[PDB]
DNA sequence: GTTGCACGTCGACGTTGAAC
DNA sequence: GTTCAACGTCGACGTGCAAC
């Protein structure tokens, strides 16, 4: 019992004792040209570690500069950490394959002694949450929003035998690879979805098509403007001072709500008295939603659709804009159309980022180009699109559990990798013992019992 | 303080100042002077208050540069004269206003202004109150930079409340600023005294003149503070000009300042304003804040007490900071530390704390060393609602802390650990010496105590102490008591649970607590082996 | 107009000003006055320049408030007097410095200062240049807010370059500010003239006094500008105090201002400083910027020319903005528009443009309407390197624009579309009316022209014209000419390609251009059907 | 009813060089 | 050599009410 339950084999030692050298680095006089000019040796900054493994160096740092600067040359296969940039306390780590390099103050190099400790072992060890928890003890820190190297040295870590450290690290590495694989498939699916978006809207299901004002389109479809089909409304906000308005019972939907997504309800609402005096616009369900301020990434548009049973209705602020479909239209179909990037391209070209920005004019929206498919066809298209999105969500979940699995393994391995039993393989004459799924477990159990019994001979075996 | 319609009214006037060249920080100072002159006229008594030739009409009538120059001239004339009462207000006073057009507009605007925020009788107090409130807004504003002075109102209330200043006691504020603390302290005393009615006349005079003292480096700030006290009826010393003296704490003025029974102050953070540290200290340091701390220790009388708002900076800082801290614990008895939440101050990033300690010890007021045995800490900061305009910081937040704090001003009152407010239980716990060998329930508590030896050994004499972790996660909570005790242990024990679940599924055991315990009995023991 | 060691030296002095209460914006003004007095003494001739009783020694010797008050007095005395030469500099001058300690420190500091940035002979010019450079830094600084005045140096150079001001021509700057444009214009003229040596004495006098004129609302700013011109040897009119007059453009002063052949100015963005629009215009508007535009049109002589920096706001804004915009095209011949990149100005968010137009037309200088037939636009903004301290904005960036612009100041020179600088080709093309019926190559070009009728119809008289997208993507580029022509068409045509690839794989066709063309011939035609 | 911003205000990641 | 910040640098996401 110490930092945590620790096995017989292991000892608890500080990193300082285990590590040959721990030191920071510094920054050179930027003003002088000569220091940077024509330089051979690599220079590293905080950003470097963050981006992947440290293969490359963004900046270059001359040795003349080196002499003058505290910055030093670090050995290869060296662990590194970042003082700043964390959830107050955490810390970062990295390894450097490339030849000896230098860094700055935030970075702290650490060298492990030969065969004393593995670089790989330590790297995972620090990564562990237990490691984080230990550090979190200091707190956000008072006057320090960084990790002090001195504090770093203080850290105590358990030490495995050399053999196990290699084996243990190997196991962890493998998991990391697996997560990456899932990620790849995930990325691909939106690409596929993207293609559908373009093809379906423009192409439609037909086969006979003709030239159109708005690109090549099917013969059956017809063209119309937004204004024809829908109506646009503008809206105003009340005065905060009057508390009377503060009473409520009727919803008001701001852009922030829009950001949230589909919107049945809103965080803030306004009173009927407000609607009467203010003369706000009331909205029925199934109505379209659009975002007038914020813009988005510059001049772009956002959409949403209201929901209601006979029971409720919604009103919104100035920031949001509304549109109503007269007789014939499928709200879901239209909404997807707006979000389509094709619209984005049309819109952006028409207006580049200008002073009027982070917002859309009413004129722009009304003038917008749109196709008019048949009702039945529209419904069919809409259903298809919505379905695809669901798939993306499921994959994300799968990744999450996998991460959880690692967490569990790492925890067990921390305690167990720490026991001598881990270095040693289970006693078995034949490899077949392990081979069976069940058989391997059984063998483990037998070994454990036998070993314990033998250990019983001396207290020291268990005790030490 | 309070403000409403009047502050809005005052705010509009500031627009002229803004356009004038006056800084946001100096809006109040500019307004205050003009209002004072205006009010004097309104009194009708102004001949008594102001000198002839320099009055509201004189300034009012003038226009343009001619007016602006007159204003400057008037300021100088007022500041220097035997009539220290008025002169103090005017001492080191000057207008920031460059644009002549602005001044004319401003004077006329306020001139036409009403008693609008007033009451039966002249509400001179209302103006001052509104003035402070407006000042508060500026203090709140980031752009102004006025915020350096800014302190939370509830914070001040609580500090004085804990201190419980009594009459005949001298309260000092090295960084008086607006004299927020002094006014609060005065208010506290009066509330007890029935407005000093309870006290005899001699004592009453003491409170009015002698009881409170303050020092302000900036003349501009001092003016504001003086006016504040004036409306507050805190006359102070005429020789000095009033309650708030003008001078450098770090300089000769600071040492010259009198000793005080109680000290409540919020010193400036950062390098601070132009304040050269001409004065020597036990441990010389570049740290301005550290310098103040040494000053506070010095001024306090034996057995004195004080609360100091300090940046988190002071708590751990190595080098001299360590030495000074050690000095503090030796000379003073530092009983309590309060860790403030963030977003409260005008500045966002800053972490702050409040220190509570006594000069020496109650038993031995002249105890040079080993004064501080145990320290209590309250974690108000972690896992807290983000404060802001939307989420205000109020007195209620503070109430739990004060309760545990104890009525005794010295902090002597009985204390026990065990505070779980603000969803303390829900918050995550850190792994370490802090929560080492700590039980599950205790680890969660915001209120905890630490030994001096522990701080020395584990902390290495670092005040920066904390157990908790800022997160938000959900996990079933079934653990053994010893498991919870060791924060680090949890990871290992948890791993065992994962496997157990799989076995249970095959068994088809029902979901019951007893079943879980039975399984845990065997499984748990195995891990120990 | 450069700075180095001296500017750093000056910068240090500002620290006193900072601590003093002086704003960042007013550092230069404060320094400039003191330096002027100091320099006068250095001349040894000061008796000639300054009045007795008010000199460097008088100020220098004094200390504290006594000194500060002396300073204010001195400023007033200098500003008002028959000696307009000196008085102009001092006109409407006042010091922002509140803290008396700061003033003493500051005076002494500079007093001990060397000619450090100097040369053989007194380098009065060096100080002024360093002064401007330091001012530039403040202008660059966001916190100061000085940046409102700030304009890119290369931008000014280019503007004057295109304008090609000649001698005997009157150049005006409604928003003179520091008089950056005027100095540049003067420099341009001299460079041509051999420092006016080429010109006769009469003309020379004209250039010195009459040639350039400017107006500044803020007295503080005006002082700086005056000093700038003074070192620049631009005397201007003594009655007015010099080249830069003090007054409101939007007010009576603006109308009083003389007509000018050429106008180059960067008016303030936003609501602007306290400037009431007392003056009537053809189309009254709250828009300050729009107001300036009307002024510029008015002052220009028939056949006059001007370039104005304006925000995007002006281009698109409806309401009166449309009316004014229409008015501009009718009265003036707006040939060119330059879309500036972002990050160049002190303010980050702002989008700016440069308008080029002539009063009426060359053929008919007094042409009331239908002046503007065609407009050329240059998209310097999209797909551009982010500028910043790290990535400076230089003259080189501008060079391509000027080339296409044409030597003719009127903009009459021959022009053709077809500019692909700054990776124009790589930039993404967007789908809209501007790139409607546009070929692939043309769409990419930064330099394009638009018809008046088109602007009227499609744009609905909106200047905000823009063809390109800001993105970064990679896609194979094999398309038919008609496909590329229609931006919108691309999506549809591209879809066809996807299927084609699959078929090709089965065929096992080799990867050759000819093969692709053959397949495209049949496939492409099908889509058309 | 509704329009406009040298915009007004709010999270994410790490200072860098003067100081000793 | 290296230490420290009522933090310094890069964004992120939308004004809201006075004005007409
Ligand atoms: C945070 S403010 C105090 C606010 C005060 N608690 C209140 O109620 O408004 C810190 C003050 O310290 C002052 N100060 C800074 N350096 C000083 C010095 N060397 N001597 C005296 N006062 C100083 C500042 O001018 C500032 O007003
Ligand atoms: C962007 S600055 C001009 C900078 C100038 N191009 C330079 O070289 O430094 C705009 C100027 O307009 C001035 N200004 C604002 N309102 C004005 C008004 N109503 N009349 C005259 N000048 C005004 C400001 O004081 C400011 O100096």
């Amino acid at each position: 019992m110490s930092a945590g339950k620790l096995p017989e084999g292991w000892v608890i030692a500080p990193v300082s004792t285990v590590t040959t050298l721990i030191r920071g680095v510094t920054y050179k006089k930027e003003q002088a040209i000569n220091y940077l000019k024509d330089d051979y040796l690599p220079l590293i900054r905080a950003n470097n570690i963050q981006n992947g493994k440290f293969d490359t160096t963004d900046l270059v740092f001359v040795p003349k500069n080196l002499v003058k600067e505290s910055q030093k040359i670090s050995p290869e296969d060296i662990v590194i950490a970042m003082s700043s940039g964390s959830k107050s306390v955490v810390g970062k780590s990295a390894h450097q394959h490339l030849p000896f390099e230098c860094s700055f103050g935030a970075f702290c190099g650490v060298l492990r002694p030969e065969k004393l400790i593995f670089s790989g072992f330590i790297a995972h060890f620090t990564k562990s949450s237990l490691y984080r928890n230990k550090i979190s003890s200091l707190s956000a820190g008072a006057n320090i929003n960084n990790i002090k190297p001195a504090s770093f040295d203080l850290i105590n870590i358990p030490i495995p035998p050399l053999a196990e450290q290699k084996i243990i690290a190997e196991k962890l590495d493998t998991l990391l690879a697996q997560v990456d694989s899932t990620k790849a498939r995930f990325e691909q699916i939106p690409q596929i979805l993207k293609r559908f978006r373009q093809a379906v809207l423009g192409g439609a299901v037909n086969g006979k098509l003709t030239e159109k004002w708005r690109n090549f389109e099917p013969q059956h479809s017809v063209f119309k403007k937004l204004n024809f089909e829908s109506i646009l409304t503008e809206l105003r906000n009340g005065l905060s001072s009057k508390p009377n308005e503060s009473g409520v019972g009727h919803p008001i939907l701001r852009i922030s709500s829009v950001r949230a997504g589909h919107v049945d309800q809103n965080d803030i609402r306004f009173l009927e008295c407000s609607e009467s005096e203010l003369n706000r616009h009331k909205l029925q369900d199934g109505d379209l939603l659009f975002t007038r301020y914020n813009g988005s990434l510059e001049f772009v548009g956002v959409c949403g659709l209201l929901k209601k049973l006979q029971h409720q209705n919604l009103l919104y602020p100035d920031k949001l804009i509304r549109a109503r479909l007269t007789k014939d239209a499928l709200p879901e179909y239209i909404e997807i159309f707006f979000s389509s990037p094709s619209a984005r391209n049309a819109m952006m070209n028409c207006v580049k980022t200008t002073s009027g920005q982070k917002g859309i004019s009413g004129k722009d929206i009304k003038s917008q180009v749109v196709l008019l498919p048949p009702v039945k066809e529209q419904a069919e298209i809409v259903r298809r699109v919505e379905q695809l999105f669901a798939y993306a969500d499921t994959i994300e979940k799968q990744v999450n559990n996998a991460l959880a699995r690692v967490n569990n393994l790492t925890q067990s391995i921390l305690a167990k990798a720490f026991r001598g039993e881990l270095t040693a393989q289970w006693r078995a004459e034949n490899p077949d013992l392990i081979s069976g799924e069940n058989s391997a477990a059984a063998l483990l159990e037998k070994i454990k019992a036998e070993r314990a019994a033998s250990g019983g001979k001396k207290a020291s075996r268990k005790k030490s | 303080m309070n403000n409403n319609d009047l502050v809005a009214k005052l705010w509009k006037l500031c627009d002229n100042l803004r356009d004038g060249g006056v800084s946001y920080q100096n809006y109040v100072n500019e307004l205050a002077s003009l209002l004072f002159l205006k009010m004097c006229k309104e009194t009708g008594q102004e001949a008594e208050y102001l000198p002839e030739g320099y009055r509201w009409d004189d300034l009012k009538s003038r226009i343009g540069q001619e007016q602006l120059q007159f204003y400057r001239k008037m300021l100088v004339h007022l500041g220097e004269d035997d009539k220290k009462l008025v002169q103090a207000v005017f001492h080191n006073v000057s207008t920031t206003i460059t644009e002549p057009k602005q001044i004319t507009a401003l004077v006329s605007n306020m001139d036409s202004l009403d008693w609008y925020n007033g009451a039966h009788g002249k509400s001179r107090d209302d103006f001052g109150d509104m003035y402070e409130g407006l000042l508060q807004k500026n203090a709140n504003e980031t752009k102004s930079g006025a915020g350096q002075y800014f302190t939370p109102r509830p914070l001040i209330k609580t500090i004085i409340h804990l201190l419980k200043p009594q009459p005949r006691e001298v309260v000092q504020d090295p960084a008086a600023g607006t004299a927020g603390f002094l006014i609060e302290a005065d208010r506290y005393v009066k509330s007890q005294t029935n407005d000093l009615d309870d006290l005899d006349g001699d004592t009453q005079d003491f409170q009015i003149h002698r009881a409170f003292i303050g020092l302000e480096l900036v003349p501009g700030t001092r003016r504001l503070a003086l006016m504040n006290c004036l409306l507050h009826d805190i006359e102070g010393n005429l020789d000095h000009g009033g309650a708030i003296r003008l001078g450098n704490t770090l300089g000769s003025d600071g040492e010259n300042l009198p000793k005080a029974h109680i000290v409540a102050t919020n010193p400036p953070f950062g390098s601070a304003a132009g304040t050269n540290i001409t004065r020597t200290f036990v441990h010389p340091t570049s740290n301005k804040q550290l310098c103040f701390m040494q000053h506070i220790i010095e001024t306090l009388h034996p057995g004195g007490r004080a609360a100091v708002v300090v940046p988190d900076n002071v708590l751990f800082e190595g080098g001299k900071g360590t030495d000074i801290r050690r000095d503090l614990m030796d000379k003073c008895h530092l009983h309590t530390i309060l860790r403030l939440p963030t977003g409260i101050f005008y500045a966002q990033g800053v972490k702050t704390n409040v220190l509570f300690f006594t000069k020496g010890t109650v038993a031995n007021p002249n105890q040079d060393k080993n004064c501080t045995d145990d320290v209590w800490v309250y974690d108000l900061r972690t896992n807290m609602p983000s404060f802001g305009k939307r989420t205000p910081f109020t007195d209620e937040h503070l109430q739990p802390f004060e309760r545990v704090y104890g009525e005794d001003p010295h902090g002597l009152s009985p204390r026990t650990e065990g505070e779980w407010s603000f969803n303390a239980e829900e918050t995550e716990v850190a792994d370490s010496e802090e929560n080492k060998n700590t039980d599950q329930h205790l680890a969660t508590s915001r209120w905890r105590k630490f030994s001096r030896e522990w701080i020395r050994t584990a902390k290495s004499d670092s005040l920066d102490i904390s157990w908790l972790k800022d997160k938000d996660s959900i996990d079933a909570d079934s653990l053994p008591e010893p498991d919870v005790l060791a924060a680090e242990a949890m990871g290992e024990l948890v791993q065992a649970l994962s496997e157990l679940d799989a076995l249970m599924r095959e068994l088809g055991a029902s979901d019951e607590a007893d079943l879980q315990r039975q399984l845990l009995e065997e499984a748990f023991g195995g891990v120990k082996e």
